[PDB]
């Protein structure tokens, strides 16, 4: 429509207050590296950000964090208007409050632990009603900006007084939690992720389109790969990331039910996703339900496989429901499922390579205070044959090791572990090199 | 192999010769409980008898009548038999032709290939280059192609592909070209006029992209 | 300062507790010095102390026998202080616990008590429960009183009465010939791993409300 509206893309610079832009699009809009910008998104909402030149960014796109996206009430691939904002001057007062469901369990001073380090030499733009996220003490905490002295928006300089006055606030319906899984929560497989995103893009984001054209959207997506590769993770993410409803079908849990009530459940799953469209149905450990037609001993196991295939066909293309499923290999599955109109789309979520493993590690060390000598790159290289979940447990163990070392010294009282004591807790490269001897 | 237009052909022949078409889907029949599975199968033949002439098309036959030893348990054999009875019980004066499809001969119970049942076997193979071209043309007949689109080239590149592979290839190449324009159509929605639709050409690039996806 | 983490005993003697050399120097204790140990639930017990050079500085090795009287599990905290004020007893009174003596007859002084105390010079406390091995069964004895109350040493001079009726077990008191890590050998390595896996989620379970880390939930045992 205008030379200032843009398509919202994934952030590569994982910082809350910055958005990236292609060099020519900054020249076009006459913006400067570091200039602060006002972004307007859906539902009356706006947010304030620094802007930086990204030479891998698309010209008509703008990279931005989930944090930002939320405050703008937009998903990936939507449209937002961006305009210059050099009028923002430093604040005096800021009132932030933590959101109750991100602070159950932590005690006392959360200023020193989160706010302070998040703002040291920050010069962060902020807006009233913004909700931002701070990492530390092995849990992320969400804070809402209840007011600012230069209202509605200000920058936060060393001068700015910051108040977090007691009572944590309730979450609004509109506001969505940030622990919720996103694509930023998964690493080492951009290539495969990209494919998923574009497959699901139109049928989930622009579903009314398929009334207007006679073209067929993919209905079923199959996810290959060893176990623990984030096959489930990806599906969880994509559903949240594209605002779709998510119904999980757990293979074994379905076989746990008696005969016929096993199908009554399976059918009821498809009826639930139909009801709340658009939706992703995710079938986990598919081969538990639909293994090769000869691997199924006895009738009721075959009656199940069929019941599924009928629901997969019975899936109207106008339903707006994508069925994703995962398994450890192709050969495990009944080839009947790979027919045109069912699981016609196969994606190979492989084994993260060194560079991927690094990301995974970074994703699982983002809430824990690491020591200077921690070399996650080194760790990645050492962990040659590891899947994502291997690495997520490795970080879990290395942390629990570091806690055990301190748990002796914390003899003085319990359960006295303040959020502050928590941030005192760094995780040494030694605790990692130890955790390697386990996995 | 699957996706070769075995169903397609049967659908076509029925319409093309003004015949009534009843579809029997193999798995859908096994989805039903025991005995109500046969009550359906029998009711299919009663529906085609009723509306003669007709083609009954049994899709994914092997789902119903696999080799007599591949059937574990009784009710799976009781089904195979129930079919064979209906196939015999099929009067030649009924005016009903039963067509059925499967991925191979060996999957099927050889009892079905007896004189008076499935005595006629046709081998819908894998389209060769020249065939693949046609398939492509059939699925690009409603979309505006760009000048640089070389469907002949595409055919040659898609060496091992069945018909349905190519039908999805076209579907993807088009959905790709729509995504490219979908960014530029930011101005309003759901504002895509039939005119805006015809403005939408599909470049040879969109095809060469869609090739990197399929099997 | 004087508080310590309670570790496994390597010197399998009821009356002795081990300590790292520098921690003895720090606390100004000499090898063989007798010490008072305080644990949970109002409980204390008296012990000899020896220098163990494989022991951790902030840890104290001790027997299950001791741990029990202190009402502490492994990896807990206890205060230790010197006790040179402790003197030979005149008159100890011990009684066996009924559920460790069903089946054995007559004089149990000669069989257990006597050899447990020959040249013992064992520190003991009223309310202590100790364990003696022999005659193919282990017997638990509670010290019902001592003449230097509450705690005394037991020298050759000390008269020891086990007067008939065995006593009932308290709820608090745990059978000592129940099952412990000292009942299993050949697998320290594997045992260590189990212990640390389960350490926090079983001993410090409230911790996992405070952090977003995941404890192991399932442990599989091959062999
Ligand atoms: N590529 C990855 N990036 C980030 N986290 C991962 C990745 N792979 C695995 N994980 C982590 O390990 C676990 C994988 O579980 P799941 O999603 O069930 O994988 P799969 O379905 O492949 O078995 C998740 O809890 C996730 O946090
Ligand atoms: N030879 C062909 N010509 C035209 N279209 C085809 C051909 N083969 C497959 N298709 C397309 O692919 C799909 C094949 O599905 P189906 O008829 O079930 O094939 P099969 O029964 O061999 O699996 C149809 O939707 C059809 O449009």
């Amino acid at each position: 429509n205008r030379p200032n509206r843009l398509i919202v893309d994934e952030a590569i610079n994982e910082d809350n207050s910055v958005v990236s832009l292609s060099q020519p699009k900054m020249d076009e809009l006459q913006l400067f590296r570091g200039d602060t910008v006002l972004l307007k998104g859906k539902k009356r909402r706006e947010a304030v950000c620094i802007v930086l030149s990204d030479d891998t960014c698309s010209d008509e796109k703008i990279r931005m964090n989930r944090v930002v996206r939320n405050n703008l009430r937009v998903r990936l691939g939507d449209v937002i208007s961006i305009q210059p904002c050099p009028d923002v001057k430093y604040g005096k007062r800021i009132h932030v409050l933590p959101i109750d469901d991100t602070v159950e369990g932590i005690t006392g001073n959360l200023f020193e632990v989160y706010l302070k380090p998040y703002f040291l030499e920050a010069y962060r733009p902020i807006r009233k009603g913004d909700i931002f996220l701070v990492h530390g003490g092995m849990r992320a905490v969400e804070f809402k900006v209840v007011e600012t002295d230069p209202s509605p928006y200000c920058i936060v300089a060393p001068d700015t007084v910051i108040h977090c006055e007691g009572e944590p606030i309730k979450r609004e319906d509109e506001e969505e939690s940030l622990n919720e899984v996103g694509y930023d929560d998964i690493g080492g497989c951009r290539k495969q992720l990209a494919q998923i995103k574009e497959m699901v893009e139109l049928p989930l984001r622009h579903p009314a389109l398929f009334k207007a054209i006679g073209v067929k959207p993919p209905r079923g997506i199959l996810l290959y790969g060893p176990p623990g590769t984030g096959k489930t993770l990806i599906a969880r993410a994509v559903a949240n990331e594209t605002g779709a409803f998510f119904f999980l079908i757990n293979g074994p849990e379905i076989m746990s039910k008696l005969a016929g009530e096993s199908e009554s459940n399976l059918r009821k799953a498809f009826e639930e996703a139909e009801k709340n469209a658009p939706a992703i149905i995710f079938i986990d450990e598919l081969d538990a339900i639909a293994p090769k037609r000869e691997k199924t001993h006895g009738e009721v196991e075959r009656r199940i496989v069929s019941q599924l295939l009928t629901l997969m066909d019975g899936l109207k293309q106008r339903a707006h429901v994508i069925v994703m499923a995962a398994t450890n290999r192709p050969n495990s599955i009944d080839p009947a499922l790979r027919r045109f109109g069912r699981f016609d789309r196969e994606v190979d979520i492989g084994i993260p390579d060194a560079t991927g493993r690094l990301e995974i590690l970074q994703i699982h060390t983002k809430n824990m205070k690491l020591a200077d000598d921690v070399d996650l790159e080194q760790v990645a290289n050492e962990t040659h044959g590891h899947v994502g979940a291997d690495l997520a447990a490795l970080c879990s163990e290395a942390a629990l090791q570091a806690i055990r070392k301190k748990m002796d010294l914390i003899d003085l009282e319990d359960e006295t572990i303040d959020a502050e004591v928590m941030n005192s807790l760094a995780v040494t490269m030694d605790d990692f090199r130890w955790a390697l001897s386990q996995s | 192999p699957p996706g070769t237009g075995k169903t397609l052909i049967a659908r076509a022949v029925a319409n093309e010769t003004g015949a009534f078409f009843f579809l029997i889907n193999g798995p859908e029949i096994m989805s039903k409980l025991a005995g109500e599975s046969e009550s359906n199968l029998r009711k299919a033949f009663e529906e085609a008898e009723k509306n003669a002439p007709a083609i009954i098309f049994i899709d994914e036959l092997d789902a119903i009548a696999p080799k007599r030893e591949k059937t574990h348990g009784e009710v799976e054999r009781r089904i195979v038999s129930q079919l064979l009875t209906l196939m015999d019980g099929l009067k030649q004066r009924a005016h009903v032709i039963v067509m059925a499809a499967t991925n191979r001969p060996n999957s099927i119970d050889p009892a079905l290939r007896r004189f008076g049942r499935f005595d006629r076997e046709v081998d819908i193979g894998i389209p060769d280059a020249t065939g693949r071209l046609e398939i492509l043309q059939i699925h690009t007949k409603n979309m505006k192609l760009a000048d640089d689109v070389d469907l002949e080239q595409v055919a040659n590149e898609t060496h091992g592909h069945v018909g349905a592979d190519l039908a999805a290839l076209c579907s993807e190449a088009a959905l790709q070209a729509i995504r490219k324009k979908m960014d530029l159509i930011d101005l309003e929605d759901e504002t895509i006029d039939a005119e805006v639709m015809n403005s939408l050409a599909v470049t040879m690039d969109d095809f060469r992209w869609a090739l990197s996806q399929s099997n």
